[PDB]
């Protein structure tokens, strides 16, 4: 369970960047903080898990959420490329979208802490493996780099989308249910950690820079996607590598797998099956 | 680092984590006052706690119940029960670490 | 969509198509549109570049040199727009095209509740069957008698007729009902 | 997001049109030919076009791309594909 | 059961005696009749079988099979309405006292007490689905696929007579309730496994395995539909019911003797599942469909557990009543297109949006949904095929994984996709098949809300 | 119901011993849930325990007798070896039922006694794995046509194999 | 060059030596083609839009297909070498494969049975 | 409610105050719980030097 | 207790009340949505009341509300384990669920058979409250297969395109 | 329908070839019929192994969504080369090293997984102490039985 | 408009409180939970058995 929670928490990060579409972002999201969870299945610490389901909740909502109301807004077009300066046009769900991606990272009182923190100390507090410890830190790295590249290339840049302007984020069933989930990312963990039966014994005596790895290794990655998303802004003709495909295809697991498996199958199934 | 020690160079004298009782434990201590409990088996049983969680420092524990089921709402009401529980707990990962280096300068006395 | 392709395919529509999609890759690789703007300039001028050639053996070799040249920096996730093949929106609303032909088969309670699109309907299809023969007859007497044949369609020439084979063009349904 | 009409999509395309620098903001009509009447390659139609289609949000194909030579024909285009009058 | 095999001998009268156009009305409100009066006998308060003669007897895995066919005649009747409704009226009337028979003949055989009133209605009941599969099938390979559905079960029944015939010889009487309590243990010899084999390879042929089924999509894709529902229905079972009920007699013989039929059908059941997975015919389809689910079933009896028996019996009734409405789903496009092929209609669910919940209902019986008789039996045939060895599960899965493949390709490649606008005979719906698909589901949903009737003799 | 076949130990409460100077929603929910659903709740069973009272009717069990078991059967006499088969069959259900009432038992104590369960569940445990070995070595390797004549060889062989045990000094 | 084909990630149009041929034997050949294409694409059209046309479009390719893939198949079946070998491995070789996998495990069963020993401390339903 | 062409739009005072109004929640929420309970950046314990600790607590004899 | 089990019962009732008049002619005459949406918001505000209960006694019943069949010493029956885990995110989810619906009643117009969507909805939440509420595993199977087809069905809504089928 | 119209048998003769790929609706030097290896293949033409993603997507076809058209020989395989089973459309990575890249990706995560399981990262601290003999009676102690008296040290 | 309320909560809930009380509770087994979860120094309702406290910790 360590393992290949570990492994996806790796590679859905590294995955989701370079990817274009939000949803797909997001998808990729889910499912490393659920490697994550699985990473946390792999130590004797599943209430943990459950406290982390409970708070992706009302991230992932929000953010799809915000998302939706970003693309019906405009028409069907979901791509970052082309979206521009929400931060302005968008004060709303610019706001609560980027509440939810900073509760999605470990920020210290935003439901994302209450579970992540434990996470963190939790896994560097026990003596499993240590491949899965790097990964996961440099997995939560690149959701800070992610999420920061949301808020670069959605929230801050200038506008790409089309020049007719027909945004409406005015109608009750769009701004209340977001505001519900931002009340419950800032207010829920807090209220659930304080209420639930203690369980899931929590270890605590441990040096400074275990503490805060989390804080320091979500801020260096906000950094490093933050100059390294400036670095476009610049003139300069930027090639493919051999990096950079392996993200923005997945690996090939896709374009390899799901074009040979069902050909030897379907080709088994036709002939030595039927015509045989 | 602790793990520099044993995986890259000085290794075969720094501790295994399993077999941490390696040595006897009165080697160096001419007299021993063996760990107590507060905490009666049937205080700790009645109380609903789990296997894990009913170590030595398992009264507190039962004090933070009270609370917590007492003053109910008022969620907030004992932090203070709450650090009584965590400082028991430290202390007793501090002597878990103690126990870890008495027996790493004990595998030196070898050498 | 609407107009065919040919067979031969020449040059000039081979070095056009590649010219769009390399400006549109180079658009994905340049997010930002001054950055766009600068290398699409310099795009143009590597095509302005060998524009005058008289060389078909050397234009061909220029052409195959670039397309290989282009897929070594093929976008892995190019632009794509929506309501385009390979895209979001594409067949999204294909689910809610329902043909004309439907209506046919309605009760005389639903049509009771539309009566005025019916009696325009009504002489829609009478208009229909009195311009088909024609159109047929159309079609047969302006045969290539050659052989070969393209997917042109040609139009009415007379008045009272229609351009022949539009039954499908017409009336084909709204893409966003 | 309300729908678009004949004179609103003239007005847009000769909006986009006016911007060129290459066709200055006369010289220009409805049923102006961009060859003939202009001076104006292949190259540039192509790029008129991707101007069309960034400005609509929409594609079109390069076989329709091609026989698109007058902004009346860009106009009869997108109003055909986006089913406009009614 | 006479009380039900009377009125159904009755049915016949009213055919040929009513107006021509006040007969299938008649004739089907009263098989309805016939339907409901086939409930007495699920009147077991006792753990005592219900035996009400010589002849008859009725036990709780005669008593499903019993009610099954003696509903789905009123479900044959109305889906045989559309076609040959502009033939004339006696070859309806025909048609109709061909079904009615294959109704006595079938009650008969799950009724029976001695093996011999079994053998000679089991194939009595090759008369009617032969006459209709090739006086009523609309193509010209309906004359070798009924050549093949005859001499398959001929050749594998006349040893099932040669072996009968010998057990009476050497016990004196043939009855099950006897057999039952008067079986000697075999001496394990080739004399007896050939015995085995006779008893068995008659009824395996019927259901069918794997090395034998030629027959039975060459029948399905040519007979009618009522033909198709009753060969999927309830002909397949009349070979699981017959290994039961003689397999009693066969011990210890059973242990070693079904190595290979166990293999066959699981190997050939991954065979069919796949072969279901491509496949222009979709009438063939749910025939290879039926041919990977009647293996469990032989896995299952050859196996000879409780749990095991138990969801043979599960899976027979709702792999019956899924299958014949499946078969009437196909019908249902068959009859305005007139081609089998699934890939020309492929973009319903416009003009058929009820239908295609029905379609989905089908297939969702197909495919393992676990509330659901299907998924109970194909669980607990798993259970004892893995108590018997773990390493069948491999092979069970494989079959659940391609088996919900193929159900939602033919669901997607049929409703799913862009309407073919070329088909202005796309005629809204019928009452009639609407209600025939609602007939065959309703049961379904019920027998879930209570399948301690469905069990068999071990629960 | 019948306390003795299923058995509930009693359900001890503490006493509430509040701290707080505060309100609990719990409780006057449950005075609100009380006067609004268990009052008309318990009216209209009133209603209906009076009505049925008004004509009261019985029901009985139907003890069966027991019959000459199958050791006392010759063999080939089908009438005696059918009602042999049948209070086999019979007794069979009713061991089904008892095995069943025992799970039912164990259960029922792992969740009331639940994180502290594998010390004082120990009892229905034990009456658990025994009743276990019995049907094991009762009814476990027959099959779907189990019957008297085979669980009597089954207990043949196994006393066979008990008097070649116990031979042994 | 730097793109490797496969029988799976085929070559574009856009890499082939062909499609830039400009030859005068490949354009009659790709003109028939058209020819023939639109010929019955014009077909296609006149049953399509045919006002009484009431019934839907047969397609004859669709059952040279069918019948390619159902019929015609034991007709043109001649038994050879890489036919009968193949057939004997696909239909015979997984059944001894299985059988040797099961029997084995029963075996074993039996035998730690028999033994006196096999944990099936609760197996009661099976 | 109409659309605007090339230029920016006019601003409801809704959205605007809403969202001013959930980050300056955040923003308090986190300056209130953060200035309580600061125990992220180090807790109420130490992580004591263990190397520096005596052997006669540790009962060690050369 | 009764307030217990009776919350637990009636929110799995309130979330079938839209899925039974779904299958009426009331769909017209009120506004389907807001009714499913209210469902929602009530069945969360008495999920709520379990919630508190366990958070001040942490009882974790266990209830076998119908006896469905035997098979030789195997009661089937339905049965619900409501522990923390099970009620913590029924609650959750029912939050998550309100809002979503508000959404997708401003998102998805444009939509002729967005009852259809609001419907599915619906059952998606009923097969992940038997799943997550499950105390069988047949039941937790039930739950399981339940989510699987409600995701076939709703991610390929539009059933036009070769992609979302796939 | 009838024969000639119907597939048949191996051509094995010009004219035949001919008269086979006319009734196919094919050029006849495009027209290819399958190898006589000894199969069901008869005068059935091969056709080139390409999907249907790489058919034009912006020609109206006849049978859209399976991009054909109304003659258009089928090729053999169109049960699996549909939109919705499998695409050989190309890629701008090659099919050999995007198969070297994952899995050497995959390899050298189970090496690394294995470098980590040989070389844990366990914190300074030894195992946890739990008084009443490691809980020898609240985890199935048989208590008539006697325990095993282990015990901890201050 | 609580009307949305008496015909949708309170109905539903008295037809589930009834099944609750006079079918599910009067059968043995059918509601089960934990206990309570006692603590010393606290009176027991059912008999006034007063658990004591925990000797002194230091
Ligand atoms: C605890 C364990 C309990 C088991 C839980 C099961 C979990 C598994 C979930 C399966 C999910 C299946 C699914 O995806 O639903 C597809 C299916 C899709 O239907 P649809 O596409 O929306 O129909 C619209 C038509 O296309 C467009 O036509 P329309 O608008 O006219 O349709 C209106 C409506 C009309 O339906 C009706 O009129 C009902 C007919 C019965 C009338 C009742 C008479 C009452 C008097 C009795 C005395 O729908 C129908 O026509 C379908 C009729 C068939 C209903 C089958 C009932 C299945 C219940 C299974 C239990 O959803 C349903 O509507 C089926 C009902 C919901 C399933 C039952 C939910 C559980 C209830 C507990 C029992
Ligand atoms: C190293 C670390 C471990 C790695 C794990 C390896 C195990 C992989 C497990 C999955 C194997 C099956 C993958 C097939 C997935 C699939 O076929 O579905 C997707 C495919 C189309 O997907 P896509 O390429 O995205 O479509 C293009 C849209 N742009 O869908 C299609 O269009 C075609 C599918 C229909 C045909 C299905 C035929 C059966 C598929 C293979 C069954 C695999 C059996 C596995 C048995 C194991 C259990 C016993
Ligand atoms: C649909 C799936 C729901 C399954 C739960 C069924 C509960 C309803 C029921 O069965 O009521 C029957 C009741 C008494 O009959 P019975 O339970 O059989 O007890 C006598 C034993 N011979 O007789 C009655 O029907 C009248 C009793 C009045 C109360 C009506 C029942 C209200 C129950 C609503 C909550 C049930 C739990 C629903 C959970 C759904 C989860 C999918």
């Amino acid at each position: 369970m360590l393992c290949l929670g570990a492994l996806t928490t790796l590679f859905t990060a590294i995955c989701a960047l370079t990817q274009n579409d939000i949803k797909k972002i997001i998808a990729f999201s889910t499912s490393s903080q659920l490697g994550l969870m699985m990473v946390t299945l792999g130590m004797n610490q599943p209430h943990l898990a459950f406290l982390h389901i409970c708070t992706h909740a009302f991230f992932k909502a929000m953010l799809f959420m915000c998302s939706g109301s970003i693309i019906h807004s405009l028409a069907d077009e979901q791509d970052i490329r082309k979206m521009g300066n929400i931060t302005k046009i968008m004060p709303f769900t610019s706001s609560c979208l980027v509440i939810g991606s900073l509760a999605l990272t470990g920020m210290p009182f935003l439901t994302g802490f209450y579970s992540k923190d434990l996470i963190i100390e939790a896994i560097n507090t026990c003596n499993t493996n240590a491949w899965a410890l790097l990964i996961t830190l440099i997995a939560t790295s690149m959701t800070a780099m992610y999420s920061m590249r949301i808020i670069y290339f959605v929230t801050m840049t200038k506008p790409r989308f089309p020049p007719l302007i027909s945004i409406n984020e005015n109608d009750p069933d769009l701004m209340n249910p977001i505001k519900r989930l931002a009340f419950g990312s800032i207010f829920a963990g807090f209220v659930i950690s304080y209420n639930i039966p203690p369980t899931s014994i929590p270890v605590l005596t441990m040096p400074w820079f275990l503490k805060t790895t989390a804080l320091i290794i979500s801020v260096l990655g906000f950094l490093i996607a933050l100059e390294l998303n400036n670095l476009t802004m610049k003139l300069s003709m930027n090639k493919a590598n051999p990096y950079s495909s392996f993200s923005t295809l997945l690996g090939f697991f896709p374009s390899i797998i799901h074009r040979i498996t069902p050909m030897k199958s379907l080709n088994l199934s036709l002939k030595t099956s039927l015509t045989l | 680092a602790h793990l520099t020690r044993r995986y890259l160079w000085d290794a075969s004298v720094e501790p295994d984590p399993e077999k941490i009782p390696s040595f006897p434990p009165d080697l160096g201590f001419p007299e021993r006052k063996e760990r107590v409990m507060v905490a009666t088996q049937q205080e700790m049983m009645d109380a609903q706690l789990t296997l894990q969680q009913r170590d030595y420092c398992a009264h507190y524990l039962i004090r933070l119940l009270k609370c917590k089921r007492d003053s109910f709402p008022n969620f907030l009401a004992c932090k203070h029960e709450q650090h009584d529980w965590d400082y028991c707990e430290h202390l007793d990962y501090v002597k878990r670490m103690k126990e870890f280096e008495r027996e790493r300068r004990l595998l030196q006395r070898k050498k | 969509a609407f107009c065919a392709p040919p067979a031969y395919l020449t040059h000039q529509q081979k070095v056009l198509r590649l010219y769009k999609r390399a400006l549109r890759h180079l658009e994905s690789w340049c997010i930002h549109r001054d950055k766009y703007r600068y290398f699409a300039c310099l795009m143009r001028a590597r095509f302005e570049e060998h524009k005058n050639e008289k060389d078909m053996m050397r234009a061909t070799q220029l052409l195959r040199e670039a397309e290989e040249e282009f897929w070594q920096n093929q976008h892995p996730q190019p632009y794509i727009f929506p309501d385009s093949p390979g895209g979001t929106s594409f067949e999204r609303y294909e689910c809610y095209k329902v043909p004309e032909w439907c209506l046919d088969y309605w009760h005389p309670s639903e049509k009771a509740m539309y009566p005025d699109y019916f009696s325009k309907r009504e002489q829609w299809k009478k208009l229909r069957m009195e311009s088909w023969d024609r159109e047929v007859k159309q079609l047969q007497e302006e045969t290539s008698p050659d052989g070969i044949m393209t997917e042109a369609l040609p139009p009415a020439r007379r008045e009272g007729d229609l351009p022949p084979l539009w039954w499908h063009i017409v009336t084909r349904p709204r893409e966003r009902p | 997001a309300p729908p678009l009409t004949l004179d609103g999509i003239k007005d847009r395309v000769l909006y986009v049109l006016k911007l060129y620098d290459k066709i200055d903001p006369e010289k220009l009509s409805v049923n102006s030919h961009f060859m003939k009447d202009l001076g104006l390659d292949s190259l540039d139609q192509v790029e008129i076009i991707m101007a069309m289609e960034d400005e609509f949000g929409f594609e079109i194909p390069d076989i329709d791309a091609e026989k698109l030579m007058c902004p009346q024909e860009i106009v009869d285009y997108i109003a055909d594909k986006k089913d406009v009058y009614e | 059961m006479l009380k039900i095999i009377l009125p159904s001998l009755m049915l016949l009268p009213l055919t040929w005696l009513s107006s021509p156009k006040k007969t299938w009305t008649n004739v089907t409100s009263y098989s309805f009749l016939i339907s409901l009066t086939s409930l007495t006998l699920l009147w077991q308060t006792d753990e005592n079988y219900k035996n009400f003669s010589n002849m008859f007897s009725s036990d709780p895995l005669s008593t499903p099979l019993i009610i099954l066919t003696a509903w789905l005649l009123p479900l044959m009747l109305m889906a045989s309405q559309n076609h040959l409704k502009k033939d004339n009226n006696v070859l309806q009337k025909l048609y109709i006292s061909m079904l009615i028979s294959l109704q006595i003949l079938l009650i008969m055989t799950f009724s029976a007490t001695e093996l011999i009133m079994f053998y000679i209605l089991f194939e009595a009941t090759l008369i009617p689905t032969l006459i209709i599969i090739t006086r009523w099938g609309n193509q010209t390979e309906r004359l070798n696929a009924g050549i093949y559905f005859l001499f398959y079960t001929l050749i594998g029944s006349i040893p099932l007579l040669i072996a009968l015939i010998l057990i009476q010889n050497h016990v004196g009487t043939l009855n099950l309730m006897i057999l039952s309590f008067t079986t000697h243990t075999l001496d394990a010899s080739w004399s007896n496994n050939l015995l085995w084999l006779a008893c068995m390879m008659a009824f395996l042929i019927k259901m069918p395995l794997y090395g034998v089924h030629l027959w039975l999509p060459k029948a399905h894709v040519e007979a009618p539909i009522a033909g198709s529902m009753i060969l999927a229905a309830i002909l397949l079972k009349l070979g699981s019911y017959g290994m039961i009920r003689i397999s009693i007699i066969l011990d210890p013989l059973t242990k070693y003797m079904a190595y290979p039929f166990i293999l066959l059908s699981l190997w050939g059941m991954i065979m069919t599942s796949s072969i279901c997975l491509r496949q222009t015919d979709l009438k063939s389809l749910i025939a290879y469909s039926s041919v990977s689910h009647m293996a469990l079933v032989i896995a299952s009896i050859m196996i000879q557990t409780p749990w095991s028996f138990m969801g043979a019996t599960m899976l027979m009734i709702a792999h019956g009543l899924t299958s014949s409405l499946l078969f009437c789903l196909a019908n249902s496009n068959y009859e305005r297109i007139h081609s089998r092929t699934m890939i020309m209609a492929r973009g319903l669910q416009m003009v058929f949006p009820l239908m295609a919940t029905w379609w989905l209902m089908a297939s969702l019986a197909n495919l393992a949904l676990p509330p659901s008789i299907n998924l109970m039996g194909e669980l607990f045939i798993t259970m004892s095929l893995f108590s018997w060895s773990n390493f069948t599960i491999i092979l069970m899965g494989i079959n659940i994984i391609i088996t919900g493949m193929y159900s939602m390709y033919m669901i997607i490649t049929t409703q799913r996709g862009k309407l073919t606008n070329h088909m202005i005979n796309l005629q809204p719906s019928h009452t009639r098949e609407l209600t025939l698909m609602a007939l065959h589901m309703i049961p379904l949903i019920l027998l879930t809300t209570s399948p301690k009737l469905i069990t068999g003799l071990t629960m | 119901w019948d306390k003795d076949v299923y058995p509930e130990p009693p359900s001890r409460t503490p006493a509430p011993s509040p701290q707080t100077s505060l309100p609990n929603p719990i409780t006057y929910l449950t005075k609100a849930y009380d006067l609004v659903v268990d009052w008309p709740v318990t009216l209209v069973r009133e209603f209906i325990e009076r009505q049925h009272a008004k004509n009261r009717t019985y029901y009985y069990h139907r003890q069966y007798r027991r019959v000459p078991d199958i050791t006392e059967c010759k063999e080939g006499d089908v009438l005696c070896i059918y009602e042999a088969e049948m209070q086999w069959r019979r007794d069979f259900k009713v061991d089904q039922e008892i095995m069943n009432i025992i799970q039912e038992r164990l259960k029922a104590c792992q969740q009331r006694e639940g994180e502290n369960y594998q010390q004082n569940c120990a009892k229905e445990l034990e009456q658990f794995t025994k009743v276990t070995k019995a049907y094991q070595d009762r009814y476990l390797d027959l099959g779907a046509y189990y019957s008297a004549r085979k669980c009597l060889a089954k207990q043949k062989q196994r006393m066979l194999e008990e008097r070649k045990a116990a031979r042994q000094e | 060059s730097k793109y490797k084909p496969a029988p799976l990630a085929t070559l574009p149009s856009t890499l082939d030596p062909a499609e830039y041929d400009v030859s005068p034997e490949t354009r009659r050949a790709q003109v028939e083609r058209l020819s023939i294409r639109a010929r019955l694409k014009r077909e296609y059209l006149l049953q399509y839009n045919d006002p009484k046309r009431v019934s839907h479009i047969e397609d004859p390719a669709l059952i040279r297909w069918t019948y390619a893939r159902s019929a015609n198949i034991y007709p043109n079946f001649r038994p050879t070498p890489k036919n009968s070998l193949l057939g004997a491995v696909a239909g015979f070789g997984p059944l001894i494969f299985w059988y040797y996998v099961f029997k084995t495990d029963r075996d074993r069963k039996e035998r730690l049975i028999q033994e006196g020993k096999l944990d099936r401390k609760f197996n009661i339903s099976y | 409610i109409q659309p605007r062409y090339r230029e920016f739009p006019q601003l409801t005072r809704s959205q605007v105050i809403q969202g001013e109004f959930l980050s300056s929640l955040m923003w308090f929420w986190i300056l209130w719980r953060f200035w309580h309970d600061s125990d992220a950046v180090l807790g109420h314990f130490s992580y004591p030097d263990p190397s520096q600790w005596t052997d006669e607590e540790l009962g060690i004899p050369p | 207790m009764n307030i217990f089990t009776t919350s637990i019962l009636l929110i799995f009732i309130l979330l079938l009340s839209p899925i039974l008049i779904s299958m009426s002619n009331l769909i017209k005459h009120i506004n389907f949505p807001l009714y499913t949406t209210t469902s929602i918001k009530f069945s969360f505000i008495i999920s709520l009341l379990p919630l508190l209960m366990f958070f001040h006694n942490n009882m974790e019943y266990m209830i076998t509300t119908w006896h469905w069949v035997t098979m030789n010493s195997m009661e089937l029956k339905m049965s619900f384990k409501t522990d923390f885990f099970s009620i913590l995110f029924t609650s959750v989810a029912l939050f998550v669920t309100w809002s979503i619906m508000q959404f997708s009643s401003w998102y998805m117009h444009s939509d002729p058979n967005i009852n259809r969507f609001i419907k599915y909805l619906t059952l998606f939440l009923i097969t992940m409250l038997i799943l997550t509420s499950a105390n069988n595993m047949f039941q937790l199977f039930i739950g399981w297969e339940g989510v699987g087809i409600m995701s076939f069905l709703l991610i390929g809504w539009w059933y036009g395109r070769t992609d979302a089928n796939t | 329908m009838t024969k000639d119209m119907l597939p048949g048998s191996y051509p094995r003769t010009p004219e035949e070839r001919a008269a086979a790929a006319k009734k196919y609706n094919m050029r006849v030097e495009d027209y290819e019929p399958y190898p006589d290896d000894g199969m069901g293949y008869g005068d059935y033409p091969m056709l080139p192994n390409r999907s249907q993603h790489e058919r034009d997507p912006w020609y109206q076809w006849d049978h859209s969504e399976l991009r054909m058209n109304w003659g258009e020989p089928i090729h053999w395989d169109l049960d699996m080369y549909i939109r919705n089973r499998v695409d050989t459309s190309p890629t701008p990575v090659s099919w050999d090293v995007m198969c070297k890249h994952l899995f050497g990706f995959v390899a050298f995560m189970v090496f690394m997984f294995w470098v980590g399981h040989v070389f844990p990262s366990y914190q300074p601290v030894g195992p946890k102490q739990y008084p009443y003999n490691n809980l020898y009676l609240e985890r199935g102690g048989d208590p008539t039985k006697e325990p095993e008296p282990v015990v901890h040290y201050d | 408009s609580s009307l949305f309320a008496v015909s949708h909560v309170l109905i539903p809930m008295w037809f589930v409180h009834y099944y609750v009380k006079y079918h599910m509770a009067t059968k043995p087994y059918t509601i089960v939970s934990s206990k309570p979860r006692i603590f010393p120094g606290d009176t027991i309702l059912e008999t006034g058995e007063v658990i004591p406290p925990m000797r002194d910790f230091p």
